[PDB]
């Protein structure tokens, strides 16, 4: 005798709190769930501190710090979300990323498919920033080391056998991409300061 | 010729990357890698060769001889301190009194990589200053030992900028294969540990980066291997029994 | 009751003191660690007790 | 409790690094100096005028010991003793004094390299300087290399688990020839090297290394680059076309 | 024998825990124990000629008599001919610590009757004996699994899940990107003139080609196979071309 | 303006749910809070599959796999359960210390004390079991990393300036009576198997 949560909803939320995210297309049946029952999913996550924000357009779920009042708090802190900052080099590549996402976005539309890359397509524009390496081989290692600590953030997928990656749709959420516009245009600047 | 080349790193540990962070003359974050099958640093004499090999001596031996290639015979120029505060004494020209690089509160993170048949091994040290001393008692040292790939000089760094010592142990504390000592005494025991070498094999190993000034076989002995272990002092302390 | 730690340096000073005399087999490395083996030696031998 | 535990600790010491040397002789056995001869050491002792005379006083200090006057004749060999000790250690680098006071002082060193099979000395440097700058160059950079080997390996094996040593300039005298002896010596030890070459000697190490750590300085800021020799020539025609 | 009375104390402790532990009708020997407010500690040999000490020291009157007496002897001009400075001082005051030497064996018979008085509550007796049991049972039968086996030391066992924390949810308004300032500079400049070998010196260039005297052996080794004649060193200067001169004719 | 959980509550859920363990000894007040409002922090953990354990006698709170009926057992597939179920050896290390624990607790006073052990201590009892591996330093490393494996499970912590490691309370309650009951049953038929 008691009021046990429906075992989906059990399902789908500790599943949302280990990944961060749902993904229709990876877990249809959970993403399905929390979009039935958004209420449920809101309330079990408030004892937390945390909410779900729903995107239909991208058919992503992801886990947001529902925070208190905290006046102007920029240094919010949660006791279970630690925050992290990412690297120049890794910030220079998320916001080289989220603007191909961006550019994939208004070519096909909102709420597109799988804005795929290309590896080489990306080392050009590592290196008008970043500089050269000291050689092709390093070059690719290097590029290989940044997408592979991207993907451990959630942010891109693995190459394929085209030597490919997906960006993930988590980009277009990322609390601040004002820093990221800042970032890219200081780089530019300095680049053209150099040239 | 390569068919030997497969032996290192095999029955062994074998150095596979340095990085640097405020020292010597390497103001930021460095990284070199080094091939396993022997490396050569080279560049014009007044660059940083000397100033990596004294990130790793002093990463590996508990009072390291710094300079020893061109210093030895006599007392070293170069210290720690001199290390993370980044002193230009040698190259001047405009030397404003030794030109200071980094005079204020500052951070120097070394750090070694070790591998062995995909086996990592990381030894570090974080010494920072929080004011403008140069007292050897003023600065602040955190040796670690690692076995974990993830914990990178990077990530120490980075945990320090945010929350200095005390988050520097909550991470230590939830780490996974991470070892912080604060006294450098208990660090050397635990690299002995793993080594299963003696404080003589690193003492050594020190020495060897000073071989240039050689001669007889009796001076090479004397002076580079079978370290000095003499009794100048112990005789002094008998003599003044003896007086009593 | 002496605390602990003042203990364990009081020794550790007397024992870099006689780091000569073979017989005590005093080791320079890490005299501190030995001084507080030695009173762990101690406690659990009865000698004196740890509260 | 003082003097006596001096000397006899002195004493121990002196065995110690022979037998250390001893147990060196036997890594050493593994590898061929030249292309079948191996190197061995011999310890000798040294003939210093004051290591006999400590020999007289501590004879006359034991026989005072037997003699029944309060301890009078052994408060005297005793003061002998003390007074000998203190002179050493005024003089603490005078080459009786070393000898006295300093364990690694009262025995003298000597290579002799070998014949494989025939057990029979061929050369004997016993002290013996007489050699070139490259000749003493490649006796010190083998028996360095080969005592690393044996510090650095762990008790009962033959290879170092701490396979990395670091070597600076250390290749100055000796002819590009022998230096790749030197190379070859120090591989088939087990040890992994990382040399530091001056502007000179970049073409001897890279025929035994395959990387190379450029280090350049932009002023007060030095740089490093980890780079593949073949990457360091194109670079260099780079330079070239630049 | 003040420490003796310690010493007696704390054996009397353990005894009394032993038993509690050891018992297998707890409830009996708990609250006959409990609700008495005796000293459950009475140790029958020295400590309780302790309590006759302290009743005999705890009379006044006697004290300060004897310390007075104490320091009128101690005036007296042939104590320092008897006893020294040291000794001295401690008769002298040696009321005085007997009495806080008292008050400290006091202070820990207290300390130690309220430390088996909490043990006895909480009644984790039986607990400590069953997992000792428990302990000693698995530890005997623990001898005979293969050790030596990493097959059998990364056995995944039965233990359950206790202490699960939920921390680190990527929650990715956690990530934060680097921002415009002096260490973003230096971090640029450091990449871009990493492997930026325009700069570096000439001599360095050009002592890093240099005659590779080991390809030329082969070369003239060749050379003078495909002749198979004796050949001079102007020949073979004409028929190779030096690129370095006397560096080549040395050699040669 | 709508419901929200007391914040002294989702704070201590929270402190909870990070730390896994809450103790008297170090957080008293968030200890009180958890202890007051039993039913909340459950009803809280609920939707997690998670239940708080409590044990009043040594002041610790812990958080716990919940397992309805028969959710296949197997609670270390719990998705939010990081960690690897211990393995032989770690599960003989945790029976050394589980037997210091409980020789400190039978002489332990009425004050915080914080049982402690040598790591020189436990030298012998593992090389009893392991065997010698031939030399002290190659021992020492090996009950070096068995305690960091143990410290990540938060058994133990990481060994002091003085070579001491404290063993942490919650040990009594993954070596109790119940669990070390389990644990001697498997083994005896692991015994039984292998032979
Ligand atoms: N700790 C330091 N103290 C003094 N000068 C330093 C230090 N670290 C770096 N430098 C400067 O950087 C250069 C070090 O040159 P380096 O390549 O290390 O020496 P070497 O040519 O002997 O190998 C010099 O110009 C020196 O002035």
């Amino acid at each position: 005798s008691e009021t046990r949560t429906l075992q989906k909803i059990r399902e789908a939320t500790q599943e949302l709190l280990k990944y961060g995210l749902l993904e229709e297309a990876s877990k249809p049946n959970l993403y399905r769930i929390v979009l039935s029952h958004p209420e449920e999913v809101t309330r079990i996550l408030e004892p937390l501190d945390l909410d779900i924000g729903i995107d239909e357009i991208r058919g992503l779920l992801y886990v947001k710090v529902r925070l208190d009042e905290t006046p102007a708090q920029d240094e919010w802190a949660h006791p279970l979300v630690r925050r992290q900052r990412l690297n120049l080099e890794q910030s220079l590549l998320v916001a080289i990323l989220r603007q191909h996402f961006v550019a994939w976005e208004q070519e096909s539309g909102t709420g597109a498919s799988q804005a795929q890359i290309a590896i080489d397509d990306l080392l050009p524009q590592l290196q008008i920033y970043l500089g050269d390496p000291g050689s092709e081989s390093k070059e690719r290692t290097r590029l290989l080391t940044l997408l592979d600590q991207l993907k451990g953030h959630g942010l891109v997928t693995s190459p394929d056998a085209h030597e490919r990656i997906v960006i993930r749709p988590i980009i277009a959420h990322l609390a601040d991409p004002i820093n990221l516009q800042a970032l890219l245009a200081w780089l530019r600047e300095q680049i053209a300061q150099q040239t | 010729m390569n068919q030997v080349s497969g032996l290192a790193g095999k029955e062994s540990f074998i150095l596979t990357r340095i990085e640097l962070f405020n020292w010597g003359g390497f103001h930021g974050l460095h990284q070199a890698a080094i091939h396993q099958d022997g490396t050569a640093v080279i560049g014009p004499t007044g660059s940083g060769k000397t100033t990596l090999v004294d990130a790793l001596m002093t990463l590996l031996c508990a009072n390291p001889r710094y300079n020893l290639a061109s210093t030895g015979g006599h007392e070293s120029d170069r210290d720690l301190i001199s290390y993370v505060r980044g002193v230009s004494g040698p190259g001047d020209g405009g030397e404003g009194q030794s030109h200071i690089a980094r005079p204020g509160k500052t951070v120097t993170g070394i750090a070694a990589t070790l591998e062995r048949e995909g086996k990592q091994v990381r030894l570090g040290a974080l010494l920072w200053f929080d004011s403008t001393s140069s007292s050897v008692t003023d600065m602040k040292r955190l040796w670690l030992f690692s076995d974990n790939p993830g914990q990178t000089l990077e990530h120490w760094l980075n945990v320090y900028h945010e929350g200095g010592t005390r988050l520097l142990r909550q991470m230590e504390k939830e780490a996974i294969g991470l070892w912080t000592y604060p006294n450098k005494k208990q660090y050397l025991a635990r690299l002995r540990d793993f080594f299963e070498v003696g404080e003589n094999a690193f003492t050594l190993l020190n020495r060897a980066a000073g071989l240039k000034q050689l001669n007889s076989i009796d001076e090479i002995f004397r002076e580079l291997v079978l370290d000095d272990h003499s009794a100048f002092d112990r005789a002094a302390e008998v003599a003044n029994s003896f007086d009593g | 009751g002496i605390p602990l730690e003042e203990a364990i340096q009081s020794l550790s000073s007397i024992l870099i003191e006689h780091v000569s005399q073979e017989q005590y087999d005093i080791n320079q490395d890490n005299p501190f660690l030995q001084a507080s083996r030695e009173l762990r030696e101690w406690i659990k031998r009865r000698l004196i007790v740890e509260r | 409790d003082g003097v006596t535990q001096l000397l006899s600790h002195i004493e121990h010491e002196v065995l110690v690094i022979e037998e250390r040397l001893n147990e060196l002789n036997e890594t050493m056995f593994r590898v061929d100096f030249q292309p079948d001869r191996y190197l061995r050491l011999d310890t000798k002792k040294v003939v210093h005028e004051s290591l006999r005379t400590l020999e007289k006083a501590q004879r006359q200090l034991n026989a005072a010991r037997f003699v029944d006057d309060n301890g009078e004749s052994h408060y005297k060999a005793l003061q002998v003793l003390v007074a000998q000790l203190r002179d050493a250690c005024e003089r603490n680098r005078t080459l009786g004094a070393k000898a006295l006071l300093d364990p690694r002082f009262r025995l003298e060193f000597a290579v002799s390299v070998m014949d494989r099979q025939s057990g029979n000395v061929i050369e004997s440097r016993t002290g013996s300087q007489g050699g070139s700058g490259g000749e003493k160059e490649i006796i010190a950079s083998y028996v360095l290399t080969a005592s690393l080997s044996y510090a650095l390996c762990p008790a009962g094996s033959r290879y170092p688990l701490f396979g990395t040593i670091i070597l600076d300039e250390a290749f100055s005298r000796s002819s590009h020839a022998v230096a790749g002896r030197i190379i070859a010596a120090l591989r088939e030890f087990g040890l992994h090297a990382v040399f530091i070459t001056p502007n000179k000697e970049m073409r001897l190490l890279r025929d035994h290394t395959r990387s190379a750590i450029v280090v350049h300085r932009r002023g007060q800021n030095s740089n490093m680059a980890s780079l593949s020799w073949e990457e360091l020539e194109r670079h260099y025609q780079r330079r070239g076309n630049a | 024998d003040f420490r003796r009375v310690e010493d007696s104390w704390r054996e009397a402790d353990r005894a009394l825990r032993q038993s509690i532990i050891g018992e297998q009708y707890h409830r009996g020997d708990i609250v006959e124990r409990l609700l008495n407010d005796q000293d459950a500690l009475l140790n029958t040999p020295e400590g309780r000629v302790f309590d006759s000490f302290q009743q005999q020291l705890r009379q006044s009157s006697e004290l300060k008599a004897m310390s007075e007496r104490l320091r009128v002897i101690l005036s007296h001009p042939s104590a320092s001919d008897a006893l020294n400075r040291l000794q001295r001082h401690d008769l002298r005051w040696l009321v005085k610590r007997l009495v806080d030497e008292s008050q400290t064996v006091l202070q820990a018979r207290a300390r130690s009757e309220r430390d088996v008085r909490g043990f006895m509550k909480t009644g984790l007796a039986a607990e400590h004996h069953r997992v000792g049991h428990l302990l000693n049972e698995f530890l005997n039968l623990a001898l005979k699994l293969d050790w030596q086996r990493q097959m059998i030391r990364k056995q995944e066992v039965p233990l359950p899940a206790v202490g699960v924390a939920v921390t680190g949810i990527p929650a990715i308004e956690r990530l934060r990107f680097k921002e415009v300032d002096d260490e973003a500079e230096q971090t640029l400049d450091l990449s871009n003139h990493a492997a930026d070998l325009t700069q570096i010196g000439d001599d360095f260039w050009d002592a890093f080609n240099g005659l590779d005297r080991e390809v030329l052996i082969q070369q003239t080794l060749q050379l003078l196979a495909k002749e198979n004649r004796p050949v001079g060193l102007a020949e073979l200067a004409e028929l190779l071309p030096p690129a370095h001169d006397l560096e080549t004719f040395a050699v040669w």
